[PDB]
């Protein structure tokens, strides 16, 4: 499972992990 | 495609503090002079100047902590959770209060132009009493989710202060509420009111005495022309977050650069009320 | 002779087409609705130019109504199917020819009013009431038959874009040449020639006050042609980069295909331009 | 020490040069045709400034009518031969010298009209009638003799490029320095000296109206010099990287050779601005 | 940690710095020579502000004389030796401090003229006649001994670049902070306090015409600070790059060092500004 910075989900600097 | 990366341009770490400092300087002089001229020495005469005083008060509140955004554009947020929450909550209350003041300006102009004879009591009533409970009280009660959710991150890089949400759907509904409160509903109200203004003014072409409509029209048009591409950028970002626009991560980087640059350029409505006061335009 | 790499639009176009489209759509629907509600419902027209300007505003409103489909085609790809794509392209071509034919009729009306200032009043009413409809609209709907039968949606790899499709590049070249002629050359020579007799016969007067009624018309015509000139230059260069007259790389027509889209966005301000000329004088 | 480092793309130049060339060609042909049609046939002109403005419009007409060859040279290469290339270059050189010596004559006429307000009405008439032909037009035709014997078309890789060609670089720097001198140094210091005496002798007047006609002339002079200054800086820097002084930049040579083309296209706007000043006051 | 990743200026900087420098030098020579020749030799000054503007024009002319040395240093590298580099740097620093101290004196004169309109007639003549020299020119001369002792040329690979060289970066930081304070903070605070006072005391007038002469002064001061603001922001960010206060990278340092040169060229417009304000009203 590829991961990103965990709870960085906001108006700016928001990402999304890729599920397997 | 490992994940979605984050990168800020090196030109946006110098150009954005320049824009923030320029807007902060012209906002602090213009709103200080407007407050010290109208709200202290009792110079204001027309009914819209009370609304322009309220708009300048909210403008001063945003401008006085615009230097924290100027520091955050080039440095990291070493101020704290209290300062991050305070900067976010007064940015939100200024951004909603200015919109609601402009809606009240258009409403006062509609009440003055269309109901020219039998409207002197409700124009004054809109000027003093209900303006607080219809502009500030919805703005203060509409920013308690900004009070709760906004936090400073403890990531090892850049220490970002932002409105932090649990999942990606919360960002979507808050951006859609942001659009529907800032642009859509007050734009509909302002457009309908000004359509009725011109439709009832074209019936009265035989007398031409008043031109207080031009100042409010210029102010409203300049405000919406300043704030429009930021709303376009956050609408495109919100529709990106629905997995509708699957056009790559580079598009989601270009959008996030556009949003930041256009937000810095859309902060230029701080020098809109006092610039129009100085120009008498 | 097979470039086939004309995609991805560099993503700044994908952020700049929708902002420009939304800005032009908003100010176009506001200005054209205001102009229609003033001068078609309340009979505020006073001069013979205002009837053709009302026709121009009708055509611009008809284009501006389906401009958000162009904005959606800018952000995402086409999802509305075949009939909406056909209607969008048909009324885009209708507005694109009708505005230039209206401008040619305005210049002909100004020539008849200035040069034949004594015996041409009933020909002016004939030019403004009866023959104007078959002058502007009948060529406009008649020139959309290739748009009616040639605009389809490609059954593609999950994109389904809306554009007019042709079996060979010769039809593309001849229709771009027809666009070049009917949109720039023959109305351009007609307008320039009639304005040449206008300027030749204007200087014989002893400084009359009929000249200031021509300033708005020359501002409208010059700003319209200054808006549409780089797009016509781009499509002429694109018609030459098809067939085999010029060939200087696979990247030159990748630059041209970005220039055409960007300038086609920037040349839609002619819908924005006409009520701006009514805001001032 | 690599000699050349020749570029190959020239992407945005071949799409921005012909758009600028077509805009300048259309506006110049319309404005110069109108100016010649009004004060060359109808004899509208009154002052002696308008005769030299008519001569300037004649030179601008001659350059503008050959400018589409420059547009074709921007998009395609030269397909016309040696004689058309020679004619294009001799017309461009004649116009380029003729405009600046005509402007020097205008500034000298203004100096004579301002400071010699008593005994100079017949020398101004002689200046407007007889001596101005051997003043500007005879040296303009005399200064393009090496252009007449030096402008040929070479045999590149199926290119046929039209440019003036020289046996060595020493002739290139010598004629570039000669063009810099006769285009900026001597008539520029003549105009500057005449305007210095005009301003020095104008402060003794008690608010006279005769300085109102100086504003249009100084706007024309300032617009011409501000148009032509980046091209003069670019070719001065090019003649300085020649003779092995600024040889350390090989990408710098391409940068200067693109800057010269771009600001030469922008400096060809001096034909556009002379009737633009006539449209206003 | 290592700062040795040095990137030179781009070729577009080497082609855009000399054009800006030559344009600014030409308009500075023309305007300041005309202003000095009219109101320092022909006794044309009437208001007390014009003496200060004559002093500002003298300082700007002194800088504009040495500006072509900066144009040469932009094109090629410095070849004039120690003494001309020292003279250029001392003249630049004298002009840079003298313009802002003179403008602070102008704002103080405006406050002391309008607020004290009954008593202050002898103090205005005293302020603009006797103590003005020890007010602006003596501190500008006293702030140049480290400029006299610290500026020389280095020993590079046959380059000999003229710049101020320091034994350590702490002196660079403290001198940049001193320049920031003397150029923006203290005279900015003085100008702001005086202008807030005269604006607050100007509302008590009965719609007098005494603010008609205020507009040129506030336009000059606002345009001066708008010219010099982004250079001050760039050098403040570059000062905070040192002391390890902000550490983001070396490409960021190169971007700020490019921004400083471009904005210094754009901020050298303060010599052009006073004659442009004099040509208009």
């Amino acid at each position: 499972n590829k991961t990103v910075l965990p709870i960085m989900s906001g108006f700016k600097f928001h990402s999304k992990p890729v599920i397997n | 495609e490992p994940c979605f990366r984050e990168e800020n341009a090196n030109f946006n770490k110098i150009f954005l503090p320049t824009i923030y400092s320029i807007i902060f300087l012209t906002g602090i002089v213009g709103n200080g002079l407007v407050i010290l001229v109208m709200g202290y020495q009792k110079k204001l005469r027309s009914m819209t100047d009370k609304y322009r005083l309220h708009l300048s008060v909210a403008d001063l509140l945003f401008v006085i902590t615009l230097p924290f955004w100027a520091v955050d554009a080039v440095a990291n947020w070493y101020f704290g959770n209290f300062l991050c929450k305070a900067v976010h909550v007064i940015y939100t209350v200024n951004l909603y209060s200015s919109v609601l003041i402009l809606a009240f300006i258009s409403l006062d102009r509609y009440l003055a132009i269309v109901h020219a004879t039998n409207s002197q009591r409700p124009r004054k009533l809109l000027a003093e009493k209900v303006v607080y409970v219809g502009v500030w009280i919805p703005a203060l009660l509409l920013t308690i989710p900004d009070f709760i959710f906004a936090n400073v991150s403890e990531a090892d890089d850049r220490y970002i202060c932002d409105r932090f949400y649990p999942n990606d759907l919360w960002v979507v509904v808050f951006q859609f509420q942001h659009i529907m409160v800032g642009l859509i509903l007050p734009g509909i109200v302002i457009l309908s009111c000004y359509c009725i203004i011109i439709s009832k003014l074209s019936h009265s072409k035989g007398h031409q005495k008043r031109k207080a409509l031009k100042t409010t029209v210029i102010l409203i048009l300049a405000f919406f022309a300043c704030w429009l591409p930021y709303y376009i950028g956050i609408s495109i970002d919100s529709f990106i977050l629905l997995e509708i626009i699957k056009q790559g991560c580079e598009f989601e980087n270009t959008v996030h650069k556009w949003i930041s640059i256009t937000e810095a350029l859309a902060f230029f409505h701080c020098c809109l009320n006092p610039i129009l006061y100085a120009f008498l335009g």
